[PDB]
């Protein structure tokens, strides 16, 4: 089914995978984009 | 005894990173709550402390068993092992749950896989107050919660007929103000990363007079009434009725630091500073009529003469229709 096929994607991603190597750890640098949303400035403190 | 065997078999081939319906259809959790107690709506901080009792329950096919039992009653040791939605408050300044002695939270798995899943939470929610009328002002401000990485297509949040049921309402440390109701509402906002089902409980809250009443508006008024005192004093005496003035606004001045303090640092104009405005005004202007008294004394006495007797009926008459004109309409605003 289809929990089926998405757990045993899942379990293949995360099966032979190295958290100590930032993806192309030899080639380029990879790129992080940042989005913000400000809940709130809460208190500005003198 | 059985109940390890189904435990077991529950949790044999069990993935807790997949939402149950992952690829079907969105997942409908039913919510409920029981506000122990509304704690002090600090003004200052424009926050407001709430504990409660947070109820989830969802339907999960994947803890499905088929004994004699037909409930499955358990503490927090297996919380972290199912599926468990990721409910967070987006109005929360700062809530956290409860640990003493064991984790509260509860887990109950029905027969047909339906979960219930209940934690003890005290939630330090904010609301914008705007300390208008103050401090006859009503708020109405809420607490909102939905799910953090599920968009709506995948979790669907629903108030149950009775979902909220507020306690005694009694114990509570509503101070200055006074519970009067509440409602829930379910919306949907839009994120940069999609849309949510957002639910809100709205707390009706009254602000009760007295404090204020006691603390600022009896003083000032009765710093004016100090202050009209002075025009039965004769004439003649200068330094008492120049030290009556001068006093009178230090005094005045002081109270209304006081009571500016109360409340946060806001840039527009209250009902009480007003107040406490008008008071000084009046303190001023029986010290400058005064003034102009003596002058003229040195001048015309007859005008002097005249001008006493004119200004003590003259000013208790306006003290009075500005108090009935400010009361009579703030009461109705
Ligand atoms: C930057 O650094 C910071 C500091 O390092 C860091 O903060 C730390 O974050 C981590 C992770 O977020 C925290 O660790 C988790 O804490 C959870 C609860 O945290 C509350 O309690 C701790 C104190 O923890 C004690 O008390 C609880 C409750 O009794 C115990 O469960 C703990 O084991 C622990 O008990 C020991 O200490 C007691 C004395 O206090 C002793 O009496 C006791 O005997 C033990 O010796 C508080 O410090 C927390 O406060 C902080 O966090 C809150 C969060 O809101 C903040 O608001 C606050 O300001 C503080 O910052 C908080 O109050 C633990 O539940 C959790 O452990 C569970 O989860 C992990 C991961 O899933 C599991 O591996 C683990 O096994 C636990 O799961 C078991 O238990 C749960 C119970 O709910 C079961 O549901 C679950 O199924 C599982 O049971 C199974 O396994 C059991 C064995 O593990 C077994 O017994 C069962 O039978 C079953 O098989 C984890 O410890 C850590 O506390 C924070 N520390 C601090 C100082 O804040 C921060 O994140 C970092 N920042 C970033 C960005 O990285
Ligand atoms: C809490 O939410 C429920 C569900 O939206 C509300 O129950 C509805 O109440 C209206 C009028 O009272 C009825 O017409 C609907 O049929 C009810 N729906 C269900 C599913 O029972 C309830 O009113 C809300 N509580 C408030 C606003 O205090």
């Amino acid at each position: 089914s289809n929990m089926s096929l998405v757990k045993e994607t899942v379990d293949r991603l995360l099966k032979g995978y190295d958290i100590r190597l930032r993806p192309d750890f030899g080639g380029p640098p990879v790129a992080v984009g940042m989005n913000i949303d400000i809940a709130s400035i809460d208190m500005v403190s003198e | 005894g059985d109940v390890t065997v189904i435990l077991n078999n529950l949790l044999e081939g069990y993935d807790n990173k997949l939402r149950p319906d992952i690829g079907v259809k969105p997942t409908l959790i039913h919510t409920d709550m029981y506000v122990n107690s509304i704690g002090p709506v600090n003004a200052i901080n424009m926050e407001y402390t709430i504990d409660i009792f947070f109820a989830q329950t969802w339907y999960d096919r994947r803890l499905k068993f088929n004994s004699t039992i037909k409930v499955l009653r358990l503490n927090s040791n297996m919380v972290g092992k199912i599926w468990i939605p990721d409910t967070f408050f987006r109005n929360s300044k700062k809530a956290d749950a409860h640990w003493i002695t064991t984790p509260n939270r509860m887990l109950r798995i029905w027969n047909d896989g339906r979960v219930l899943y209940t934690l003890r939470l005290t939630i330090d929610a904010e609301c914008q107050l705007q300390l208008h009328n103050f401090p006859m002002d009503e708020h109405s401000c809420p607490l909102e919660f939905s799910s953090y990485g599920y968009p709506r297509e995948e979790i669907v949040y629903q108030w149950k007929r009775s979902s909220v049921e507020v306690g005694d309402t009694r114990s509570w440390r509503l101070y200055q103000f006074s519970f009067v109701g509440l409602r829930n509402t379910t919306e949907v906002v839009k994120t940069t990363s999609g849309d949510y089902v957002v639910m809100s409980v709205y707390f009706d809250l009254s602000r009760r007079m007295g404090y204020f009443t006691i603390q600022t508006y009896i003083p000032c008024t009765l710093i004016v009434v100090l202050s009209w005192v002075s025009f039965w004093i004769n004439k003649d005496a200068v330094p008492a009725r120049t030290s009556l003035g001068i006093t009178t606004v230090l005094t005045m001045t002081t109270l209304s630091t006081i009571a500016r303090k109360s409340l946060p640092k806001v840039s527009y104009v209250t009902a009480m500073d007003l107040f406490v405005s008008v008071c000084f005004i009046f303190v001023f202007s029986a010290l400058v009529e005064y003034g102009t008294l003596h002058y003229f004394v040195s001048s015309q006495p007859a005008r002097a003469a005249k001008m006493d007797s004119y200004a003590r009926i003259f000013f208790p008459t306006a003290f009075c229709l500005f108090n009935l004109v400010y009361w009579v309409s703030y009461l109705y605003l």
